[PDB]
């Protein structure tokens, strides 16, 4: 009593939760005058203040352990099964589009022609870009385990050389991505082919800009010398969460840029 | 002050308080929309008009009882409340997240408020099924703000799935074992587990129906190859697993309550008790396409569906004739945790029997679609989630507040209740077999008698939940506290004291490693 | 590069009295009353555009 | 490969992090992160428990394989015993709190 | 088609950096050279007003309501036809 | 579960006033909409 | 922490005197049962 | 004829292929014996059966969009 | 139809609502007899002075109550089965007609040979004549052969809607874009009613079926008559 | 088809043997019902002397040299025809 004698941590009183409850209500009810009373306003204030809890409340989160020291093993081992379970239910998210997608290509109705891919749709060729941004998110892979290695091994340079290396060949990717979108030869509107297409490489595309944002601020936090060579679960986080998205983009590919096309 | 403790919290205590007071509120709305249902069909015509508004209100009562007063109060108020102080925790792993779990409801309720108001609110069911639900039989922002309270509501809802998990597994004394903690823990570990797995499915499929209806998508629109089905399997894939996520941490408190006042030390067969629910909630993922069984599925599959669903009868079974085997050599205490107690048992045995009935596919072509199946889910729900949250609310209220309740009052109150609930709803198993269909502002002149017997039953439930508010204020009003409890060697919550204070187990527990 | 987690270890845990998110500065202040302004103002926006898509 | 430049918990960890850390390699324990082993636990071999206040509860598991674990307060002065099957326990003050 | 090859048994930091340099890196850089050798320009397909493609169900949130999001004329017709 | 006497006991009386304000506040404001029902249904 | 502790202070609404707490009951559990009966009104009445 | 047999291809509740199918095999033959003359043989069973099993609105739209020329199918 | 103050099913018209009945009760039975011996149980329990708060040994009277319900599921999935399948059978009819679910009516189609086709809206309860049913009257009867296998293809043009006829046992939904297969088979002549079983909007409750089931022969001449 | 379920954190030797009795064995002794309900024996099929199948261009290293090695005459047929 008065002083704690377990090793877990009360975290002060947070106007971040209420911050960003308050956020999710402007954004999604900012969608909603987008969509139906022509104005993006409300969005854009909730984008904003979105932000800004982020921003606080991982800040908040960086004080305590860094500057503050309360994450202690036992409160570590806590934030790792937070962030499987967080990766887990992404995963099961990612499951509603492909079931999607197998639903669509293995019973095409008629109205598409009774075939797959839809008559009048032309799929983009797997062996072109998307043959190249799978083997850049993969390169990647092998990077962030470089940067790993030599962050556990004390190699500052070298972490920072290959923390950088990973980095660059994610906005590569986008970018490719970006330029595939707006050389298709289809849209979102083309029929169900091109929503099972959009939305699913769409949503994985949104989860690589959040996976880079990720990791760049890993990078600077070690700019910083945030990490040790033993305490760096921010940086775990990171590569655990990058690791889903080129397992994710793997099963885009198979799924819908080769088999699906 | 007020603002710090209350809205900036990080304490499992008062966030679970806080899920109590929106749980109680919501649960007001939602019992006001049940009756003006029953005011429409309680005289043969109609009194508010077309399916519209009366399928708006229909729709509005399931999402705001299940969403809104079920389950903040069981997870996130008796969850909070109590998980803590069963396994000895100073607190959550993420108090911080814990709170905005909560916070986001608040917001989402009122998306789904909002959706009632412009234009002609949601008349599509709590399952808001597509085409109905699509840009064209039901344009504008009403589904669309459906949908949003929809995503809030589940990003709260697997924000603390996690948080739970996380607790439960890594928070416990060094020396117990996950075969040590109580039922109501393991209980809401494993309603945390389906949350964590159904709920982002749906989020999927809703997420589809916004982008077809807002974006131009045909995921669900046939014109651009899409299935309107596809839409039901993704919705009943999280809808199954949703109703054992409804049912589960009332399996807890039932079997605590049961137990307490059977004066024994621990429930019969813990370990089959641990391996039903394991086993319910597994089976629980399996089965979904009962829920489909007249729309057009191949023979074989519609006959792997009924089998799968019929042998969760058999956990489900185990741990009926436990919570007997319990009562057993009891020295019973009749009070009334323990009188709701008892009508649960009962009543939600009746509730998931006529379940195994609708089980068959070939039975259920003629009950599909009819009010036998809304005697069904109102047998489990208003007489078996709903009875658990009234038990546990009486049973553990005096710890929550450190005031009493007037016993007397509290068994009156059971009475009114029971004899309502089955007024209302047993009728409602004829209207079902004579061929009475869901969702019907009006029916033929034939089904006014049962339809009437139906009403007036509801009248008497609105009765009880008026004089329960007043049972609440009373308790405040006199202020008797709380001196001694029984059985507190086995029932650590208790420990404490009434109420136990703002942090407790601020040094942990002693737990020898034999 | 630098390297002075320590001279910000000291900050934080310097006993002020003072909750985490106010603890650094006075930027931690006004970044938090922009952002409680802007939360509660767009609360009240929204319910206005809320009260005014009621209506036909 | 070659160089250096990341910072070690032995010269970085500050706060309870570093308490324990420290504590820890001192085979002392005094943020309870491991399970304290049991004594004969006989009137003369009571199970000590370590105790920042003059109470603090006790939970025994009787017999190895029980899954209900018996509660109880335990205060400063005699030897108590789980009300369930004797077992000694006392209470002892805390030491190392930091 | 591969099975697998070279086995270094231990695996370091140098390991993974041989790894990224020795052959990751080096991938990217030849399935660039074979995008940018592939790079075949496509004759933009022949418009035929089919009625599963093109969907407009409701006007997009932006523009003139007719215009998807990463629109390229070159390639994309409208539900009418071809840009210009 | 014992307790001590209420440190403010509510009489009888007391409970009926709160009793009665407890009804009427649910009765009340829904009475009064479905009362009007016709005059909504006729403009 | 000046967080007051006990029975009638662990709860964010004054419990000290049980008329005012009267009040805030029927308003609190009233405004609720209230919403659904006031929004059918309001449905009604547009056109 | 009395109406279109069962199909053991169509032993399922879903017969939308089974309309289907017999749509296209119809006017697949039909522009066969057309484009062969072979004294402009017929092949009426196939439309017998698609116009038995589908449903008018149907037919009438695949018409309409091989009138213009948008129909999806392959004939 | 349903009559008043009826407790159970509507009278079989067909053999596999005769089936169903059966199946019925035999389930129903099992029903009871479990609610029954549950409540039986918990009486008994809560009947005695006599204690026995000591531990009691689970496990062996676990394997009666796991390997009980066991054989009970059988029993009533046996049947199940047997009359699903019966129902998916193998039968070939001797006439097809179509049915489209429409926002507030069903149209109905018969194709074989002539394109007969035609509208099945609710008689408004204002324009009833004395006798006739509230809210299940149509205008426009579908009028079918009895004693004849009939193939059904149920689909619909809008949303979702559901065609059921209770008393020959049937119930399918009706998906857009898609032609849902039934097989109607009525053993005795009559007018036989039903409604639709799906959500569809404001009128949902007002788009009724009513079947009327005569001879070949005025089956016949009443499909000319319709044109 | 699922997903998964039941988290019990802790995994010793007893949590494997609950899966095995509690989990495991159960299975088999459905599968074992099912497969013993679905015991239908299927009626010796039709004999047609397609050139693909009852190969034979060495004769079997036993027997008559024409008697494949797990020979069911009730189902399986001779070059010429069923055995009898
Ligand atoms: C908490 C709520 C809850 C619970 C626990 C259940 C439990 C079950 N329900 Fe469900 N059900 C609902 C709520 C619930 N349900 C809802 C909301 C709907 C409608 C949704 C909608 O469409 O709008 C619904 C709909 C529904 C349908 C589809 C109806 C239709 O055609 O539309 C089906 C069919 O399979 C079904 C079956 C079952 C079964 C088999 C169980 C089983 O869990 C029952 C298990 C219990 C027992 C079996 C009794 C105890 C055990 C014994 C005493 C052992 C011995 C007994 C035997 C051997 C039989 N339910
Ligand atoms: C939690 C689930 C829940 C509960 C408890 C109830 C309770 C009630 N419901 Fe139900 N209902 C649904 C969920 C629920 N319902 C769903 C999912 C549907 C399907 C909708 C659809 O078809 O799309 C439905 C459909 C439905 C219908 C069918 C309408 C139709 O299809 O045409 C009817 C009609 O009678 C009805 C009536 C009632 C009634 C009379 C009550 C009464 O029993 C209410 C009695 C009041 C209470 C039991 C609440 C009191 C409890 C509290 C307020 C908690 C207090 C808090 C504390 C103590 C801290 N409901
Ligand atoms: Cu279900
Ligand atoms: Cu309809
Ligand atoms: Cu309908
Ligand atoms: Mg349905
Ligand atoms: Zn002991």
């Amino acid at each position: 009593m008065t002083h704690q004698t377990h090793a877990y941590h009360m975290v002060n009183p947070s106007p971040w939760p209420l911050t960003g409850a308050l956020s999710a209500l402007l954004m999604t009810s900012g969608l909603t005058m987008w969509f139906h009373f022509n104005s993006m306003t409300l969005l854009m204030i909730g984008l904003t203040t979105n932000m800004l809890t982020m921003y606080q409340w991982w800040r908040d989160v960086i004080r305590e352990s860094t500057f503050q020291g309360h994450h202690t093993p036992a409160v570590q081992k806590g934030l790792r099964y937070g962030m499987i379970l967080f990766i887990i239910s992404e995963v099961l998210f990612f499951t509603g589009f492909f079931w999607a997608f197998y639903h669509s290509s293995l019973a095409p109705t008629p109205e598409l022609g009774g075939c797959w891919p839809p008559t009048g749709i032309h799929p983009l060729n797997p062996l072109e870009v998307p043959l190249l941004n799978t083997s850049v998110l993969l390169a990647s892979g092998v990077s962030i385990t470089w940067a790993h290695h030599s962050l556990m091994e004390g190699d500052r340079k070298h972490m920072l050389q290959a923390l950088f290396i990973t980095i660059t060949l994610g906005v590569y990717f986008t970018l490719l991505q970006a330029s595939e979108y707006y050389e298709a030869p289809f849209t979102i509107s083309d029929g169900v082919y091109g929503s099972t297409f959009f939305v699913a490489t769409g949503f994985h595309g949104l989860h690589v800009i959040i996976g880079s944002t990720f990791l760049i601020v890993c990078f600077f936090r070690q700019l910083k010398f945030h990490f040790t060579s033993n305490h760096h679960f921010g940086f775990e986080a990171g590569a655990w969460y990058w690791h889903f998205v080129d397992v994710v983009w793997l099963f885009l590919y198979v799924s819908i840029y080769w088999w699906g096309s | 002050m007020f603002i710090n403790r209350w809205l900036f919290s990080t304490n499992h205590k008062d966030i679970g308080t806080l899920y109590l007071l929106f749980g109680a509120w919501a649960g007001m709305v939602g019992t006001a929309l049940s009756l003006l249902i029953r005011a429409e069909l309680g005289q043969p015509g109609t009194l508010l008009g077309d399916d519209q508004i009366y399928n708006v209100v229909v729709t509005a009562h399931a999402f705001v009882m299940i969403f809104f007063m079920v389950m903040p109060i069981m997870i996130g108020g008796f969850g909070n409340w109590l998980v803590p102080l069963m396994i000895g925790a100073p607190d959550m792993a993420f108090p911080r997240m814990n709170n905005m779990s909560f916070w986001l409801l608040p917001p989402s309720f009122l998306l789904l408020l909002a959706s009632s108001m412009v234009e002609a609110g949601a008349g599509t069911g709590w399952t808001v099924y597509p085409p109905l639900a699509g840009n064209l039989a039901h344009a504008g922002a009403s589904v669309d703000l459906t949908i949003f309270s929809l995503h809030l509501a589940g990003v709260s809802s697997i924000l603390g799935a996690i948080n739970f998990i996380t607790t439960i597994i890594n928070m416990k004394p060094p020396a117990m074992s996950q075969y040590q903690t109580p039922l109501f823990v393991w209980s809401v570990m494993i309603t945390a587990v389906l949350l964590l797995l159904s709920l982002p499915v749906l989020a999927a499929g809703i997420t589809m129906l916004l982008t077809d209806r807002n974006l131009n998508t045909t995921f669900f629109d046939p014109a651009g190859g899409g299935d309107p089905i596809l839409y039901q399997h993704l919705f009943w894939f999280f809808g199954h697993p949703e109703v054992y996520i409804l049912i589960l941490p009332g399996f807890g408190m039932i079997s605590h309550i049961v137990t307490y006042y059977s004066g024994k030390k621990e429930p019969f067969g813990y370990m089959g008790m641990v391996w039903a629910m394991m086993s319910i909630g597994f089976l629980g993922f399996i089965v979904w396409a009962h829920h489909m069984f007249t729309v057009g599925m191949d023979v074989d599959t519609r006959a792997y569906f009924t089998s799968a669903t019929m042998i969760i009868a058999i956990p489900t079974g185990v741990k009926v004739f436990s919570w007997l085997a319990t009562l057993h050599g009891g020295n019973i205490k009749w009070s009334p945790a323990m009188m709701w107690a008892l009508g649960f048992i009962f009543l939600f045995t009746v509730g998931g029997l006529t379940g195994i009935v609708l089980a068959n596919s070939s039975l259920d072509i003629v009950l599909h679609d009819t009010y036998y199946v809304v005697a069904h889910f109102h047998y489990v729900l208003s007489m078996g989630a709903v009875f658990a949250i009234m038990g546990g609310f009486v049973h553990w209220f005096p710890l929550f507040s450190g005031y009493t309740l007037n016993d007397t009052w509290a068994k009156i109150h059971f009475a009114i209740m029971f004899v309502g609930v089955n007024m209302t709803f047993f009728p409602q198993h004829f209207l079902g077999l004579s061929g009475m269909p869901r969702r019907y502002s009006d029916y033929p002149d034939a089904y006014t008698m049962w339809n009437t017997i139906s009403s007036m039953g509801s009248f008497i439930s609105l009765t009880a939940v008026m004089l329960m508010v007043f049972i609440i204020w009373e308790a405040f009003a006199s202020k008797r506290e709380v001196l001694t409890v029984d059985l507190t060697t086995t029932n650590l919550e208790w420990l404490n004291g009434c109420p136990p204070p703002y942090h407790t187990f601020e040094e942990p527990t002693y737990v020898n490693l034999k | 590069f630098e390297n002075r987690v320590a001279e910000k270890q000291k900050l934080f845990q310097e006993d002020n009295g003072l909750p985490v998110h106010l603890k650094g500065g006075a930027t931690d202040n006004i970044l938090y009353r922009v952002t409680m302004t802007l939360c509660l103002g767009g609360t009240l926006y929204s319910l206005y555009c809320l009260g005014w898509a009621s209506f036909p | 490969a070659s160089g250096g430049g990341v910072p070690t918990d032995e010269e970085q960890a500050t706060g309870l992090e570093r308490e324990v850390m420290l504590a820890a390699r001192k085979g002392q324990d005094p943020y309870n992160i491991l399970a304290p082993k049991a004594t004969s636990g006989t009137k003369e071999d009571p199970n000590l428990v370590p105790s920042i206040t003059n109470k603090r509860i006790v939970g025994c598991i009787c017999e190895e394989d029980n899954s209900t674990v018996i509660w109880f307060w335990l205060h400063k002065g005699e030897a108590q015993r789980c009300p369930s099957c004797g077992t000694h326990y006392k209470l002892v003050p805390h030491q190392l709190a930091h | 088609a591969s099975a697998a090859k070279g086995d270094h048994g231990g695996t370091g930091a140098r390991t993974w950096r041989f790894l990224t340099f020795g052959l990751a890196l080096p991938s990217v850089a030849l399935c660039t050279l074979n995008s940018w050798l592939h790079s075949g320009h496509r004759e933009r397909p022949a418009f035929i007003p089919y009625h599963h493609l093109r969907i407009r169900t409701k006007p997009f949130s932006w523009g003139d309501g007719n215009h998807t999001f990463f629109h390229n004329p070159r390639v994309n017709p409208l539900p009418t036809g071809y840009e210009k | 579960i014992t307790a001590k006497p209420a440190k403010t006991p509510t009489s009888p009386k007391e409970q009926a006033i709160g009793l009665s304000v407890t009804f009427l506040s649910f009765l009340l404001p829904a009475g009064w909409v479905l009362y009007h029902l016709d005059n909504y249904k006729k403009s | 922490s000046h967080y007051e502790e006990g029975p009638g202070k662990n709860i964010p609404f004054s419990v000290e005197n049980k008329w005012r707490l009267l009040a805030m009951m029927t308003l609190f559990f009233g405004s609720g049962f209230a919403a659904p009966f006031f929004i059918v009104r309001h449905q009604l009445l547009k056109k | 004829y009395q109406t279109a047999p069962f199909d053991s291809r169509f032993p399922n509740q879903n017969q939308t292929r089974n309309c289907w199918q017999n749509y296209l095999d119809f006017h697949r033959c039909e522009k066969a014996m057309t484009a062969k003359g072979g004294d402009v043989s017929v092949c009426e069973w196939y439309r017998r059966v698609y116009k038995s099993l589908c449903p008018i609105s149907w037919v009438s739209t695949w018409d309409d969009r091989r009138a213009e020329g948008t129909f999806p199918g392959k004939i | 139809m349903a009559y008043p103050m009826q407790l159970g099913f509507q009278d079989a018209t067909s053999p596999i609502m005769e089936e169903l009945l059966h199946f019925h009760d035999h389930t129903l039975m099992i029903v009871f007899l479990i609610s029954s011996l549950v409540l039986y149980i918990i009486s008994l329990m809560l009947t005695t002075k006599l204690t026995h708060t000591s531990t009691m040994d689970a496990q062996e009277v676990e394997t009666i109550w796991t390997i009980l319900p066991a054989i009970i599921l059988i029993l009533i999935a046996l049947p199940s089965l047997r009359i699903l399948y019966m129902m998916d059978e193998i039968n070939n009819p001797s006439l097809t007609v179509k049915t489209m679910g429409h926002q507030w009516y069903w149209s109905y189609e018969y194709t074989d040979y002539e394109d007969l086709s035609f509208d099945s809206y609710m008689i408004p309860t204002s324009e009833l004549k004395p006798g006739e049913l509230r809210l299940l009257e149509v205008d426009n009867r579908v009028v079918l052969p009895m004693e004849m296998t009939i193939r059904m293809l149920v689909s619909s043009e809008d949303v979702l809607h559901s065609w059921a006829v209770p008393s020959l046992g049937l119930k399918t939904d009706a998906i857009p874009g898609r032609l849902n297969q039934t097989t109607l088979m009525s053993s005795r002549p009559g007018l036989y009613y039903g409604q639709c079983s799906e959500i569809c909007g404001s009128n949902h409750s007002f788009m009724p079926i009513v079947l009327e089931l005569v001879p070949l022969k005025y089956f016949e001449k009443w499909s000319a008559s319709m044109l």
